[PDB]
């Protein structure tokens, strides 16, 4: 069916980028060592 | 043919031992001594501590 | 095979492959004649 | 701070689409846009990148020069209305209806 | 949806946005001489 | 000691030492080189001249002959001598690159960051990085225009579907398009349509690499004239060890990717050098008893596909997707055409199939090529997670162990 | 002056406060692991019988139709698929889905990108924790067997039919057949694996016995001794000294590895570069570089061949083999 | 029957996991 692969596609996309978009939120900042 | 035998060995064999082990856990919670987090024995019969007072 | 005028280097074309991999032995020998620095 | 994102918008906005006006002037768009190969299309779009980006950056921090600016920004707000509509006379028109 | 591209823009638009969001109030305009950032401007 | 570092990881030692850095990549760089001259001798002086090359066990040979160098029509090879030039070159540049390797290791400017400022450099000025890797960037898309240069201008490339039975063919009209260079890019990596691996023709080749060459040479002028974004320099760790990780990720995905490329391409790996594919031997036995049993006077050897292919059947038809140069003369619309079968079937495609059938003790050089670089690429995926790990932690500052008087646990809140 | 949406996004996500921790790498694992947990649940309760050969024979593996939980598999795909992407909206029909083997894909390949971000999420704790982050490269040795198990050997051999089934049956099926085609018990990788399995258990029981042996009384008569050792105090547990001078006199005098550091670190090293190399050597048995072939290698002085123990070891491979290629 | 109870099995097996991790002792640290 077209919907379910419309649906597991952008499903798929969404944690990708959720993935990505939070490895670029300044991930080497979320340490315990942090300078303050 | 279901082997009349065998669920019984299924059942009996699964249902007697996690009652042992269940029945000894709740008197174990009554005692105090349900819980690896605390002290040895101050005296015999009686638990240590736990952790957290 | 090899070409007419170095055909008489045929003995040293057979160790050529040999020498990259004992370079790897000579760092453990140059190590073990300092004792591990 | 919205003034000096605008300001460089409209004049950087204004001198690309000079350079477009001269272009279809002088040759006589979106039959050049297909005509064209697509590796040249991004030979452009490169070029302009390194060009926007590195040497011809903006660092963020004489009667003659201030009118001058004041003559580009008046040109380039005709510049950039002529071209938008240029291409919808060449989708529709196919050649500029004078 | 019908070319199946739209999909793939839609969705990292409305996550980047969010993430552009928090972007904004990042003050990272200025650079370190360092191994990692370790600014990282947290509102609240 | 000095630097905490034991002799067994002895060459940690010189990171931030980038003289004798330099003299140890140059040294391993003359190393390489060595490689390469001395086993294209070795299988020179090996080579039997009546034998195909994938059968005396080369793997340096038959990458000179996808290149045009002393092949002739059909796979033959005709002379030794460019390959024995090839060899000498790389022996001589080992030599020069080995000199200076030991001289920048050992008597040269020791931490030349002082002495030459444009060669010198810290890991941390990102600004010189991205100019380094700007250089090396321009370099390897001059080396990638050095290959179009060879395949349109200079004698040419050896195209294994040129008709009759493959040919040094020079090209002229590359693929230029980039809807089609890069839907190879983009292309699904499974069966049927195989990523990068499916490029079938020499003209895709040429093009991909004049579209990777002009996309190096402009990330070459970007990385070495701009600076890293505010996300990049938010997002990356700014170290040696880091850009070893990020390195060895990359050389990871390309020794899988080169590994899965020699398995199954039989285009940028001629199977007249390199030997048939594993698919490419079970359609060859399966093509070459159809052809017996149809000399001898549907049919049981072929299988009508659920997408109206005509395909060989039994085990042979999982290989359907395979595309060889003695089969696509036979193959027309909907496959492999009944009338084209016994009609026009050239004997030089007969006997490669029946030669494809012995090579179906023996390791094809395919095999080699496949499991070590596959072996080669799997270790270099570990080395990156050990080295991005400890380049993070050291980023950080934890990388020595855990500190006994801030411990970062007994400040949390319990779990449960 | 509020804080964005995605700033508490990003605060919750990379909690070290959550009961588990999630992470950037976990926002790709725990979707991925639990689409394949309730599939792979879902399948081996009820589904219809693969019909794996390609040739209209289909193996049934759900307890639905007949098997037990030992027989019981997500039999792998089918051999007209090959390694054909076949999702399921790529199937005319979900029964033909099922027919074709397409819950075996769905099930390795959410499980594959499962692990895979494990291993990531792994490093992502080490590092939220403050500690080294070597325990993914850990983990990566049995990933790297479960890849070359699932999707490197189905790559060489060119079919997902031929990756292990998602049973128990199943695995000892790919065992025997992969040893009929292979010869993996000569093959010196498995050597290796065998050797690092077989040494991580004895230094498991080995350095168990030596540290409960040792334990420094601190309970009553007949308590449990766990009892003895409090959770975050910081004085040794066990003496050292003592069962170093053990294992010392056990095998040769100066043997105790006194330095903890490198004998936790060779515990830690041993079974993960054998599984590494076992990893290592099914995926190259994939393209077809085979064991050892001792076969023949004994003749007497009129040719005739003298038969060793590889021989019986090759006969066994070949009725295997006979009863595996049906219809060849 | 046989089905039904290596479902029930199965089902008991995962439940307990679950008490195990989400019910479990809460570990405390030593004062
Ligand atoms: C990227 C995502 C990787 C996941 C892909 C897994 C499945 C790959 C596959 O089915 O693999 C096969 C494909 C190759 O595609 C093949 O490509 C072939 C292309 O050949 C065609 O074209 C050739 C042109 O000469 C020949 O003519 C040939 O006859 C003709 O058929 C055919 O299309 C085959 O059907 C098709 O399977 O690989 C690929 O596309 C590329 C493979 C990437 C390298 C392997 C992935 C890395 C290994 C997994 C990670 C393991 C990690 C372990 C640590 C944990
Ligand atoms: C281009 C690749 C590359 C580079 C530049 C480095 C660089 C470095 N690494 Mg990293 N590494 C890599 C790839 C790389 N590594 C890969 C692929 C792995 C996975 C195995 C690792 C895993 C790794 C670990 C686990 C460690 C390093 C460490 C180091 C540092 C010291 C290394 C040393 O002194 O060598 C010494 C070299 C040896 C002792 C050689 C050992 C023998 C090898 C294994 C033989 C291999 C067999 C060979 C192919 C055939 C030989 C047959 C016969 C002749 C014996 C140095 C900064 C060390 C450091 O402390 O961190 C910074 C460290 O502990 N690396
Ligand atoms: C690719 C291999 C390679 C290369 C290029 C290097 C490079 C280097 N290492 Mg590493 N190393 C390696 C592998 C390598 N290493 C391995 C496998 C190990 C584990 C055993 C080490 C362990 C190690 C340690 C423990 C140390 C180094 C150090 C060094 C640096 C100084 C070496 C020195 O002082 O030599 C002096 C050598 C001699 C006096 C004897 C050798 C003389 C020459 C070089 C022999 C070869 C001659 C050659 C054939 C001549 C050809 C010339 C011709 C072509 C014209 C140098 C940059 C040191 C360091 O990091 O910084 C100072 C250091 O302390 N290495
Ligand atoms: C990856 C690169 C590569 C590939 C694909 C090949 C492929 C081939 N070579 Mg070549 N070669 C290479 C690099 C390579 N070689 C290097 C670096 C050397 C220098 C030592 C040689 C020297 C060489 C010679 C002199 C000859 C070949 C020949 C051959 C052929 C037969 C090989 C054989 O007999 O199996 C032997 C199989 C083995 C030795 C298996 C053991 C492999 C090491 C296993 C150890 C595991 C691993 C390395 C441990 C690492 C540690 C870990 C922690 C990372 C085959 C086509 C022969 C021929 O047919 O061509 C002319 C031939 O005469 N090779
Ligand atoms: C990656 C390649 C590379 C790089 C970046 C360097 C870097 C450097 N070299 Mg080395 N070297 C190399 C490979 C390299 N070398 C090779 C292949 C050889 C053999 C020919 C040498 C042999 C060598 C010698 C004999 C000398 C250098 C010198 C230098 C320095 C001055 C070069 C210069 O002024 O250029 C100018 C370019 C732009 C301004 C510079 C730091 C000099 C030195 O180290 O200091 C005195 C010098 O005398 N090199
Ligand atoms: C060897 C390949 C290579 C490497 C290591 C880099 C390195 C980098 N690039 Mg470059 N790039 C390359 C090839 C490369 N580039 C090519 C071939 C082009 C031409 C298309 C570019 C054009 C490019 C742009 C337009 C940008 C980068 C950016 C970056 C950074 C982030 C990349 C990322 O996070 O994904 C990183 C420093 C980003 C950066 O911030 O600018 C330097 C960014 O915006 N690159
Ligand atoms: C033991 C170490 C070792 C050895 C002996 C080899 C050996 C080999 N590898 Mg492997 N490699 C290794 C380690 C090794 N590799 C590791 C650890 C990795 C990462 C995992 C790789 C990644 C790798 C990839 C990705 C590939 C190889 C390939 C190869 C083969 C060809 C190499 C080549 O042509 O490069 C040459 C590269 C250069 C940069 C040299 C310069 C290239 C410019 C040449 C220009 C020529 C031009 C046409 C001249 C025109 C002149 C005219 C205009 C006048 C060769 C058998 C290739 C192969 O065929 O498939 C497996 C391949 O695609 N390797
Ligand atoms: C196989 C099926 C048959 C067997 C059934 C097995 C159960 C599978 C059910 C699947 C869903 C599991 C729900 C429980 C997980 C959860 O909610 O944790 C709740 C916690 C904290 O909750 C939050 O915690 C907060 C308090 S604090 O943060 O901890 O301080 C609190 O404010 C908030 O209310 C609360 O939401 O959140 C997390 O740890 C993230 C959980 C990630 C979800 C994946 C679950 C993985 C399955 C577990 C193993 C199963 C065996
Ligand atoms: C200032 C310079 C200028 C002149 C002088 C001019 C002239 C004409 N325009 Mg154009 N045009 C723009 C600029 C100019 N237009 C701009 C900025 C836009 C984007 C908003 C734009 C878009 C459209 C569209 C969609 C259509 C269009 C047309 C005509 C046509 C009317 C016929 C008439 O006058 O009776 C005459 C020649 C129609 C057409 O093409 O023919 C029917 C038509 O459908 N225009
Ligand atoms: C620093 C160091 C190091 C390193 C170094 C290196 C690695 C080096 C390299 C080196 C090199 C890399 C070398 C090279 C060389 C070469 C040569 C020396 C050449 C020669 C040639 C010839 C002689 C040839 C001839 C011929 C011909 C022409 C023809 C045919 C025949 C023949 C072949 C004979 C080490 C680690 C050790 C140690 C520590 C320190
Ligand atoms: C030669 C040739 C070719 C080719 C060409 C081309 C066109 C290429 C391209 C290529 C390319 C175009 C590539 C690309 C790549 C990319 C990549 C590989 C990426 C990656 C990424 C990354 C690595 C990132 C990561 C991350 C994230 C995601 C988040 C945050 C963090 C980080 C940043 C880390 C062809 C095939 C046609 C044909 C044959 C020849
Ligand atoms: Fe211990």
């Amino acid at each position: 069916m077209f919907t379910l692969k419309i649906l597991v596609y952008t499903v798929v996309i969404f944690f990708i980028s959720l993935f990505t978009f939070g490895f670029l939120s300044s991930d080497p900042s979320r340490n315990p060592n942090r300078k303050d | 043919e279901v082997s009349f035998g065998a669920f019984l060995a299924v059942i009996l064999g699964l249902f007697i031992p996690v009652v042992f082990l269940v029945t000894l856990y709740i008197q174990s919670e009554a005692q105090g001594t349900a819980t690896n987090f605390r002290l040895p024995d101050k005296a015999p019969g009686v638990p240590g501590d736990r952790y957290d007072a | 095979a090899l070409p007419e005028p170095y055909t008489a280097f045929r003995p040293i074309v057979d160790v050529m492959p040999a020498i990259p991999v004992l370079f790897l032995l000579l760092a453990f020998v140059w190590q073990a004649s300092v004792g591990f620095r | 701070g919205k003034y000096r994102r605008f300001q460089e918008m409209e004049i950087k906005h204004g001198r690309i689409a000079m350079l477009a006006t001269l272009h279809v002037f002088i040759t006589g768009t979106l039959a050049s846009w297909a005509a064209l190969p697509q590796a040249g299309w991004a030979q452009i779009v490169a070029v302009v990148a390194i060009l926007d980006n590195s040497l011809f950056a903006q660092d963020p921090n004489p009667k003659v020069k201030e009118y001058k600016l004041n003559i580009e920004r008046n040109n380039g707000r005709a510049a950039m209305m002529g071209i938008i509509g240029m291409m919808t006379h060449e989708y529709l028109t196919g050649n500029p209806l004078y | 949806d019908d070319s199946l591209g739209f999909v793939l823009i839609g969705v990292t638009a409305v996550i980047g946005l969010a993430w552009a969001q928090w972007q904004s109030y990042q003050d990272d305009g200025d650079d370190f001489f360092d191994t990692y950032d370790s600014r990282r401007a947290a509102a609240a | 000691e000095s630097t905490g570092f034991a002799w067994w990881s002895g060459n940690a030692r010189l990171i931030n030492v980038s003289g004798k850095l330099l003299g140890a990549h140059v040294a391993h760089a003359g190393l390489m080189v060595f490689w390469c001259g001395a086993m294209t001798l070795f299988e020179v002086a090996h080579y039997i001249p009546e034998k195909p090359l994938y059968e005396q066990g080369c793997i340096l040979i038959p990458h000179l002959t996808t290149l045009g160098w002393g092949v002739g029509p059909g796979g033959e090879v005709t002379d030794v001598y460019p390959f024995f030039v090839v060899g000498v070159l790389h022996l001589i540049s080992s030599a020069v690159l080995g000199f200076g390797g030991v001289y920048h290791s050992l008597i040269g400017p020791d931490t030349l960051e002082e002495s030459f400022p444009f060669f010198g450099y810290d890991w941390r000025d990102k600004n010189k990085m991205t100019t380094i890797l700007g250089i090396h960037l321009i370099l390897l898309g001059i080396g990638s225009f050095l290959l179009v240069a060879k395949a349109c201008f200079v004698g040419g490339l050896y195209d294994t579907w040129a008709p009759g039975g493959g040919d040094v063919r020079i090209v002229t009209a590359p693929t230029l398009n980039p809807l089609i260079i890069f839907g190879y890019v983009l292309k699904s990596p499974f069966g049927g349509d195989g990523w990068i691996i499916s490029v079938n023709n020499l003209e895709d080749l040429v093009g991909g690499h004049i579209w990777l060459g002009f996309l190096c040479v402009v990330g070459g002028i970007w990385h070495i004239l701009t600076k890293p974004f505010a996300w990049a320099r938010r997002t990356f760790v700014w170290s040696g060890e880091a850009y070893l990780s990020y390195s060895l990720a990359a050389l990871s995905v390309m020794g899988l990717t080169a590994s899965v490329f020699v398995w199954y391409n039989n285009t940028a790996y001629p199977s007249e050098f390199f030997g048939p594919t594993g698919p490419e031997a079970s359609q060859s036995q399966a093509f070459t008893f159809l052809v017996r049993d149809q000399r001898l006077g549907l049919g049981k050897y072929l299988m009508r596909s659920p997408s109206g292919e005509i395909i060989f059947g039994g085990e042979t038809m999982r290989f359907w997707d395979m595309r060889a140069p003695w089969v696509e003369p036979l193959r027309g619309p909907n496959g492999l055409d009944l009338n084209k079968i016994r009609n026009d079937i050239q004997p030089w495609q007969e006997r490669r199939a029946a030669e494809y059938m012995t090579h179906a003790n023996y390791v094809s050089p395919r095999s080699w090529l496949t499991t070590s670089h596959f072996f080669l690429g799997f270790f270099l995926w570990v080395g990156h997670l050990w080295h991005a790990g400890r380049a993070r932690a050291a980023a950080a500052g934890f990388e020595k162990g855990i500190n006994r008087e801030n411990e970062p646990v007994l400040s949390m809140r319990p779990l449960d | 002056e509020s804080a964005s949406f995605w700033e508490q996004f990003c605060a919750w996500i990379t909690s070290t406060e959550n009961r588990l921790y999630i992470g950037w790498f976990g926002c790709l694992m725990f979707p991925t692991l639990l689409t394949a947990t309730s599939a792979y649940i879902i399948a081996f309760i009820a589904a219809p019988p693969v019909d794996i050969d390609g040739i209209r024979e289909p193996v049934a593996g759900s307890l639905l139709y007949g098997n037990n939980i030992i027989s019981g598999a997500v039999v792998p795909s089918s051999n007209a698929i090959g390694v054909h992407f076949y999702p399921i909206w790529e199937a005319a029909s979900i029964d033909e889905w099922l027919y074709n083997g397409g819950p075996y894909q769905l099930v390795v390949f959410h499980f594959f990108i499962g692990v895979c971000a494990y291993i990531g999420r792994e490093w992502e704790l080490s590092y939220r924790l403050g500690m080294r982050p070597w325990i993914c490269v850990a983990f990566s040795a049995p990933v790297a067997a479960a890849a070359a198990v699932f999707v490197i050997y189905p790559i060489g051999q060119g079919s997902f039919s031929d990756g292990m089934p998602l049973g128990i049956s199943g695995t000892f099926n790919f065992m025997l057949v992969f040893q009929a085609e292979h010869n993996i018990l000569m093959h010196p990788f498995h050597m290796l694996g065998v050797a690092g399995v077989f040494g991580g258990s004895l230094f498991s029981a080995m350095h168990g016995s030596l540290v409960t042996s040792s334990l420094i009384r601190e309970t009553s008569e007949n308590e449990s001794l766990n009892y003895g050792y409090k959770f975050g105090q910081e004085e040794e547990t066990y003496n050292i000294v003592a069962a170093h001078g053990y294992f010392g006199r056990l095998i040769f005098q100066y043997a105790s590895f006194n330095n903890s550091r490198a004998l936790h670190f060779f515990l830690g090293a041993w079974p993960v570069v054998g599984i590494w190399f076992t990893a290592m050597g099914v995926a190259t048995m994939a393209f077809n570089l085979n064991g050892f072939n001792f076969n023949q290698s004994v003749v007497d002085s009129q040719g005739r061949v003298i038969n060793t123990w590889a021989d019986i070891l090759n006969r066994s491979n070949l009725g295997m083999e006979v009863m595996h290629e049906r219809n060849a | 029957m046989e089905a039904l109870v290596y479902t029930f099995l199965l089902i008991g097996t995962l439940i307990v996991i679950f008490f195990a991790i989400f019910f479990r002792d809460p570990p405390r640290i030593v004062k």
